[PDB]
DNA sequence: AAAAAAAAA
């Protein structure tokens, strides 16, 4: 698991970043790197919290994501050429060419 | 708290209870008899008029520098005081204590370790003061015959002269100047309420090795109103109160803007060049009888500053030089020097 | 028991929900304020409506305006089933069972914080301040549904408090709920939250007094309306919050100084005393400090006067006229500035690789030839604008800079004025003075439009789209005619190069 | 007791209705105070009423029921306060407004004010007088009073009483006909509270004579008494001593050996005008004296004092939409060698202003971080503070570095901006500047011009409003002057009216200017740019700047100002114009 | 409470 943050280019300028948490099952792991903007696709739940609750004096709920596909955005911005998790990758076609 | 009583909602007897230990249970159910009857007649309360108690106070003691063994560190003694004897003692004082040496349970700290490890501490039976007394100069008959003696000595501020410091030879017009400066100048105002000070500034400049400090040092003995600080080295005497973040609850007990009692106190400081941006600000802004009001958390509590400032300093090349002197001066702003 | 009067008040506000019947104008005979509203929502697919207080009082007097304002919390669920029945009285589709909320605003009067009682409590009222703090949009729990475990009956719409409350009953006969319950989050319903902190203006402010501070809860759609740092007006209804440490939870367990309103002698309470704390709940929030797009906002005026500055022969003419009213003379300066306004077209090539797109203009003169007041006027003018100094005082000067507490975990980057002035005018005054830094930084952010930094351990680029607009008064005093503009000005020439116009 | 229920009301009673002052009159040896009071609270509606012990004291059967009210003060306010709510009726004979309202005594000067330093036991549960000044404050603590409770099966609800503040909650719904035991729970928001308050107070440092350090004492205030005083007040207070035994661990029933001490009080005390001013208005040699009087002791120096009155006074201020604002402040400044007694002067100056900071060579806001309390909070600077004020700036040339520019952003724009922590806001200053500075070295030379010795920015002291300098020279005269005069001090005036004046200037006075003064101050301009222009090419210093213009239309708008005057004269010009031209032919260096 | 690394003045 990995504490995410908000891309310094996307947030209003003059504001604070927004975190979250990240868990990452088998076959993720390492993957991403710390200091690495990254782009991930995952699924949004819930579950109940205690000192959460105790210092908001509501019944507030934790939120974390479970990741299901990481993609690497670093450095190279253009996101339009082609599809896919990892662009820097070949088919069997592809290398014949 | 020595008997503590509780109110029985109009039910027969007020039930009471003495408790010598350091911690305290209330009671549930009383033994009144309609209290007693098998179901319930009124909750006891505690009762503050009825109860009984004691002042309580408590203070700490340190060993002399004398009875200190080669390198070591002093050890402290805790002391506890109860009754009229209380406020008989002020800190910073030579006394002798005799009392009851007592053990104290560690159980208050709830640890639940050192099973037969216990404090200790010693409660006040007799105080003798001993130290010496100022008096405020009460008037006796003694010591009217003495200033008859005096008035009969003729002339007398050069023999206080000469008889302040004479392990240092020489120098009689700068001990005149001390004497000048211990009695004060013209003060308590003037007219239409326009600041007058009878506070007396003097500066001493001079080579290193000519025995100025062992005369500040002397002036501080005799004057009991003396205080004697420097550029740092401590950190509590300046622009900062003595009991900020002191007590055990830390409640934050601030005057803001003071320095040591510098009311009607004699400031006394050696190096004036080496102290920082903060002392000199300090200095300063107790100029001419001026209140320090510096505020950091709203904090207004300004100490009215009327004190006498004594200092020696030496110019950075530690020797007098045949070039124009203010170019030697005390490397200070010519504004402090004025 | 029935609560005639809450029966009462919800059946006199849905009378008048539905006819209220005002009119606006003349034109507008018979309106029906709430009718329209009702249809605005069936057309958009919205959950909240918004109630006038004054549209409020006329109704009834004070038997109802003031009766619904001062037990609010009392007659909510009544005003809230009176909304109910009408909706679905007219509309049963929208329903598709849904959280429906009230905003109540436009108040007569608004209070300041210092003038907080409890004898408000639980009363509609309007307070204003400056927002300092937000949290995140965190989940709440509102209607939850649970699981009987042993018989695995389900109990549901258990109302929620300020602690997490399950069951108490499982109506099967043969069960008696021994075991507790587990809740069914695919069941419960959430609702947004979000909790911000305000404080008291300097102006109401006397002396050197500490502000007094005060938490206010949002809840539904008012989430994220109150930016920091924003004097904003919030109208709601105030409450109070206990300690729910003392009150009983699954989980474990200036202030010293105790003396607090405590409670004894409950049974969830045991031996603990129970405090409570003031704070506010808001349900409104307001403020106080492609060409078809265009064409669809449609008006009369819109077309007429857009149509006639379009078909007139001297618009030109005309345009610079119309720049700066208050300077005068420099002609040119004024043209200057409008193309600067206009902006150039943005294009990128088939590679990636980006082009510049807007005007540098740089003002040079002799002191006091009415050179800051463009600098004045377009900041007033232009949206988004920013104005600033060659020489700034905060550790940000004009790019960037990064902050750490010490020994605190933030490593976090703070903006200069060019992060904010993105895409907008940012106007820099006396530009003569900055350091090595900035200096060697603008040069890339104008050409490159972006901005470039690694520092401890954190990098990250920036965008810094900005349209810049400079002064700089001529070494000596007074512009030496004699020389050229390197000779008098002592700004390099590099810099010359990225600017457009002189 | 039960001895003060029968027949010390009836007492109290007979000598409220029977008390004439005439009795202290006697007693002091150089009236019927109650009921006219009563009668004055009866017209008027307010429900309060103070008491003092002295006149209490000056009747023979009273003292007794002071004694009892020192014994035990709580039933005795209490037994009193129906009392006069009985009098009500009693005097009367609408009685409508007397039922929904409550009454209450104000008991003062019963003991004498004692100190924190001596405390005893002996003095708990007794009346005390009390001075000190507050250090803080605390919100508003809710109280509960009426408790709610609802059996939710039948959804049937009643108010419970409490007593002591604990409660004794009921265990069966009243409602036999469901009866169910475990069916209640309470409404937080449905209760009644009462607002408590509590302030910490420090002892007035007379009562420390040798270094020692002061101590602090909690207080306890209810209704009224909420928010009467904030931080910095000196107070006095009267009312009961209270010890309390603290809890320790919360979640164990022990207590400790020793009670917390805290006090509660019931009375604290702290420590048609407008024909006066038309009839000085229409003095003619008003000009002169007022000027005079803002500074008694100073000798000579007449013109810039009229410079600082006129300062004092303020020009008007305007806001036109399709322009934008002007700036209506006037900032000056004073440079002397330290023999002026310049410093004199901002003090003055600093008391005499209604609203003004003076400060030394931080001053805007800053994000600062909660000492007592873990918050953070954002705070406003000195300049902020002095909003339509004059502000007072002493040490000028020790201004450092990151503040000046601070400065160059406060005075062209009159508005800051703070970026900080996620905070992006504008704060608005519209203040003026009095400040003074002093030169490098031991003299200012007359040879070497003004900018080396001040060591300033050219640009913030070229947009200052004026400036003023001060050269003391020996002299046989002059010296002479100034050794009689300080020795004469050694050996006219008005008052806060001077304020008031002030404010009705500022608050109900917005003199414009006349077609007939724009002549006049297109002549000036020109004249004073005749003069930067000479019978050679050499293109002379061009002396005339617009910025003399907005100093001279400043300066001729506050001359309006003064006098109560609502449109401009000559005079307003010429003396804008010779005061403005003073300085500056003051101005010039070594050459010329 | 005291030592050690980092960026801005
Ligand atoms: N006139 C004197 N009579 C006797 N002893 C003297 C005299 N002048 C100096 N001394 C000697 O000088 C020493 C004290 O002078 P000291 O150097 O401490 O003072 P200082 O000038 O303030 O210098 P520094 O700043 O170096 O401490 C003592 O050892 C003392 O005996
Ligand atoms: N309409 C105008 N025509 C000419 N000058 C003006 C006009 N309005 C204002 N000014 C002057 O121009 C100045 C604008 O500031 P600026 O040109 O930057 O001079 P400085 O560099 O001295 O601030 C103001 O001081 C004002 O006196
Ligand atoms: N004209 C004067 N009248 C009365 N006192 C004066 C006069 N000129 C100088 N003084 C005295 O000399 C001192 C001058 O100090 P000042 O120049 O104000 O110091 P600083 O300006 O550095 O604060 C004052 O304290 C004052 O008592
Ligand atoms: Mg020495
Ligand atoms: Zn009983
Ligand atoms: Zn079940
Ligand atoms: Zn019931």
């Amino acid at each position: 698991r990995v504490t995410l943050q908000e891309a310094p280019g996307t947030v209003p300028p003059g504001r604070l970043p927004r975190h979250r948490e990240v868990i990452l099952l088998a076959d993720l792991v390492d993957v991403s790197k710390p200091g690495e903007e990254v782009e991930v696709t995952g699924i949004y739940k819930n579950n109940y919290d205690g000192n959460l609750n105790a210092k908001n004096g509501f019944p507030v709920f934790a939120t974390i994501i479970e990741a299901n596909s990481i993609k690497r955005r670093e450095g190279n911005t253009a996101n339009e050429g082609e599809e896919g998790l990892d662009v820097f990758s070949w088919t069997e076609e592809e290398e014949r060419e | 708290v020595e008997v503590i009583a509780y109110t029985c909602d109009q039910c027969g007897y007020e039930v009471f209870q003495e408790v010598n230990s350091r911690t305290f249970t209330p009671l549930s159910e009383c033994t009144s008899e309609e209290c007693s009857q098998n179901q319930t007649k009124g909750q006891l309360f505690m009762s503050t008029r009825a109860s009984k108690f004691s002042a309580f106070q408590e203070c700490k003691i340190q060993e002399l520098s004398q009875q200190v063994p080669v390198g070591h560190i002093p050890r402290s003694l805790n002391i506890h005081v109860n009754g009229t004897l209380v406020r008989s003692l002020s800190p910073g004082d030579i006394v002798d204590v005799t009392g009851i040496f007592l053990p104290a349970p560690y159980t208050g700290f709830k640890a639940l370790k050192a099973g037969l490890l216990t404090e200790t501490y010693l409660e006040a039976q007799f105080v003798r003061q001993h130290k010496k007394k100022f008096a405020s100069f009460s008037l006796t008959s003694d010591v009217e015959e003495r200033v008859m003696e005096l008035i009969t000595s003729g002339d007398v501020y050069n023999r206080l002269a000469k008889s302040i410091a004479p392990e240092i030879y020489g120098n009689l017009d700068v001990k005149k100047a001390l004497l000048l400066l211990l009695v004060g100048g013209v003060d308590k105002r003037v007219g239409d309420g326009m600041k007058i000070r009878g506070d007396i500034n003097v500066c001493l400049m001079g080579d290193p090795g000519v025995a100025k400090s062992q005369l500040l040092k002397a002036i501080c003995k005799i004057s009991p109103r003396g205080v004697y600080t420097t550029g740092k080295g401590s950190s509590g005497v300046g622009l900062t109160a003595a009991v900020m973040k002191d007590p055990v609850t830390d409640e934050m007990i601030l005057e803001g803007g003071a320095l040591v009692l510098a009311d009607n106190g004699i400031c006394c400081i050696d190096e004036f060049d080496k102290m920082d941006e903060s002392d000199r600000t300090a200095i300063h802004e107790v100029m001419e009888q001026q209140t320090i009001s510096i505020s950091k958390a709203g904090i207004n509590t300004t100490l009215n500053a009327r004190t006498s400032i004594l200092a020696a300093a030496n110019p950075l090349y530690g020797r007098y030089n045949p070039r124009l002197s203010p170019l030697d001066n005390i490397n200070l702003p010519a504004a402090l020097l004025s | 028991v029935d609560d005639v009067t809450g029966e009462k008040v919800r059946e006199a506000f849905e009378q008048f929900l539905e006819d209220f019947s005002v009119q606006s104008t003349d034109t507008g005979e018979v309106e029906k304020v709430y009718r329209a509203q009702i249809e605005f929502m069936k057309i958009y697919d919205l959950n909240t409506i918004y109630i006038d207080y004054q549209h409020l009082s006329m109704r009834e007097n004070g038997a109802l305006a003031m009766a619904i304002s001062e037990q609010y919390y009392r007659f909510l669920p009544f005003l809230q089933k009176g909304l109910r029945r009408v909706v679905r009285k007219y509309a049963p589709e929208l329903l598709n069972e849904r959280v429906f909320q009230i905003s109540f605003f436009n108040l007569p009067t608004v209070h300041r914080i210092r003038d907080i009682r409890s004898e408000k409590i639980g009363s509609l009222l309007s307070i204003s301040g400056t927002v300092t703090r937000t949290s995140e949009v965190r989940p709440e729990l509102y209607k939850a549904s649970f699981t009987c475990d042993m018989c695995r009956a389900i109990v549901d719409n258990v109302e929620q408090s300020f602690k997490y409350t399950e069951p108490t009953f499982c109506p099967n006969p043969s069960c008696e709920n021994r075991a507790f319950w587990t809740l069914n989050v695919t069941r419960s319903r959430f609702l947004d939250w979000q909790k911000v902190r305000i404080q008291e203006n300097a102006n109401e402010i006397p002396t050197g007094s500490m502000p007094r501070t005060l938490d206010v809860i949002l809840r539904g759609d008012s989430v994220e309306r109150a930016k920091p740092g924003d004097r904003c007006k919030f109208t709601g209804v105030e409450i109070v919050v206990p300690d729910v440490t003392q009150l009983g939870l699954p989980g474990v367990k200036k202030t010293t100084e105790g003396l607090n309103s405590g409670v004894t002698g409950l049974r969830s309470l045991g031996v603990r005393d129970l405090t409570y704390k003031i704070s506010f709940l808001a349900c409104h929030v307001i403020s106080i400090g492609d060409q078809e797009v265009f064409l669809n906002s449609l008006s009369s005026d819109e077309i007429n006067e857009l149509k006639e500055m379009v078909k007139d022969e001297h618009i030109y003419d005309k345009l610079v006229r119309s720049i700066a009213p208050a300077v005068f003379g420099h002609e040119a300066v004024k043209k200057g500035i409008l193309l600067q306004m206009l902006g150039g077209v943005h294009k990128s090539t088939v590679e990636g690789i980006k082009l510049r797109g807007d005007i540098n203009i740089c003002v040079v003169g002799d002191p006091s030839t009415s050179k800051s007041q463009f600098l004045k006027y377009v900041v007033g003018f232009a949206p988004r604008s920013v104005y600033t100094s060659g020489k700034a005082s905060s550790a940000a000067g004009l790019t960037a800079a990064v902050v750490r507490d010490e020994e605190g975990g933030d490593y976090t980057i703070e903006a200069g004025a060019l992060m904010l002035a993105d895409n907008g005018i940012c106007c820099i005054d006396e530009f003569d003075k900055m350091d090595i830094s900035d200096q060697v930084a603008i040069h890339e952010a104008m050409e490159q439009q972006t901005i470039s930094i690694a520092k401890a351990g954190i990098h990250a680029t920036l965008n810094a789209r900005t349209s810049i607009l400079a002064a700089a008064n001529p070494v000596g005093g007074r512009y030496n005619r004699k020389l050229s503009l390197r000779g008098n000005l002592n700004m390099t020439a590099p810099i010359m190069s990225r600017f457009d116009l002189f | 007791t039960n001895v003060s229920i029968q027949e010390c009301t009836t007492n109290f009673r007979n000598f409220l209705m029977s008390f004439k002052y005439k009795f202290r009159k006697i007693l002091d040896e150089r009236e019927l105070y109650y009921i006219k009071q009563l009668n004055e609270m009866r017209e008027l509606g307010t429900s309060n009423l103070n008491l003092d012990a002295r006149n209490l004291l000056a009747y023979k059967q009273t003292e007794d029921l002071y004694h009892q009210l020192l014994n035990y003060p709580q039933e005795v306010i209490s037994i009193m306060d129906q009392t006069i709510k009985d009098c009500m009726v009693s005097l009367i004979v609408d009685l409508d407004e007397i039922e929904t309202k409550f009454y209450k005594v104000r008991p003062y000067n019963v003991g004498s004010c004692k100190g924190m330093r001596e405390l005893n036991p002996n003095d708990i549960d007794k009346l005390i007088n009390l001075k000190g000044l507050v250090l803080r404050s605390t919100p508003v603590i809710p109280d509960m009073k009426v408790a709610f409770f609802k059996c939710n099966v039948c959804d049937h609800t009643m108010a419970v009483e409490i007593d002591r503040g604990v409660i004794q909650e009921p265990a069966r719904c009243e409602r036999i006909d469901c009866n169910e035991p475990n069916s209640m729970s309470l409404i937080h928001n449905r209760c009644s509270f009462a607002d408590k308050q509590v302030i910490k107070l420090q002892e007035t440092p007379d009562f420390v004579p040798d270094g020692q350090t002061p101590h602090s004492i909690s207080l306890c205030v209810y209704d009224e008494l909420v928010d009467s005083c904030r931080a910095g007040d000196r107070i006095e207070v009267t009312g009961t001593f209270r010890s309390i035994p603290i809890r320790a661990n919360s979640r164990q029933r022990v207590l400790k050996s020793l009670y917390k001490t805290y006090v509660d009080v019931v009375h604290v005390k702290k420590v048609q005008d407008l024909a006066k001013i038309r009839e000085v208005a229409a003095r003619e040699d008003l000009y002169s004296l007022l000027a005079r009087s803002i500074a008694p002791s100073i000798y000579e120096l007449e013109d810039v004092k009229k410079g600082i009155l006129l300062q004092l006074f303020g020009g008007t201020n305007k806001t036109f939409t399709k322009g934008g604002r002007y700036r209506g402040d006037i900032n000056i400044l004073l440079c002397g060698d330290p023999s002026t007694s310049k410093s004199q002067i901002l003090q003055y100056v600093h008391k005499i202003t209604p609203r003004g900071v003076y400060t030394s060579g931080g001053l805007t806001a800053y994000i600062t971080r909660d000492v007592d309390t873990k918050q953070l909070v954002l705070e406003s600077g000195a300049l902020v503070l002095s909003d339509g004020g004059v502000c007072c700036i002493d040490e000028f040339d020790k201004m450092s570095d990151s503040t000046r520019s601070v400065l160059h952003e406060v005075m062209e724009q009159q508005t800051i901006s703070i970026a900080k922590a996620g905070i992006i806001t504008t704060l608005n200053a519209r203040s003026s500047i009095l400040a003074s500075a002093n030169p490098i070295g031991s003299r200012y030379n007359p040879n070497l011009p003004v900018t080396e010795n001040i060591d300033l920015p050219p640009p913030l002291l070229s947009r200052f409003d004026l400036v003023y300098l001060v050269l003391d020279k020996v002299d046989e005269k002059n010296d002479r002057e100034l050794a009689k005069h300080l020795t004469n001090l050694y050996l006219v005036l008005p008052v806060e009216f001077l304020t008031m004046y002030i404010s009705y200037a500022k608050e109900h006075i917005h003199p414009i200017i006349t077609e007939a003064a724009k002549t006049e101050l297109v002549r000036a301009y020109v004249g004073m740019r005749k003069m930067g222009d000479d019978s050679r090419s050499d293109e002379k210093r061009i002396t005339a700047t617009t910025r003399q213009l907005e100093s001279m239309i400043r300066l001729a708008e506050a001359h309006a100002k003064m006098k109560l005057k609502n449109v401009v004269e000559l005079e307003d010009v010429q003396e804008a114009v010779r005061l403005i031209r003073s300085a500056i032919k003051d101005y010039a260096t070594d050459p010329k």
